[PDB]
């Protein structure tokens, strides 16, 4: 039985394992807005848009 | 009177080039 145990505790008498995580994040963000506007205002003929 | 861009001008002919300008902007 001491043996066996032996054996046993052999195996058992491991390093704890760490492993190195890296994740990394990426984010791109790409923006293009365009507003026009388009204007004609005369008043002596009233005319205005 | 008018409805979707409303005027009636008899109403604002109790108050040219400037009233008109500005009621016209829209």
């Amino acid at each position: 039985r001491l043996d066996e145990l032996r054996r046993i505790v052999s195996q058992l008498d491991i390093p704890v394992r760490q492993v190195m995580i890296e994740a990394r994040i990426v984010e791109a963000n790409v923006g293009y807005d365009k507003s026009l506007g388009v204007r004609w205002g005369g008043a002596y003929h009233k005319g205005n848009w | 009177s008018g409805y979707g861009k409303d005027g009636n001008i008899g109403i604002k002919d109790e108050d040219p080039f400037v009233d008109l300008g500005a009621k016209d902007a829209t």
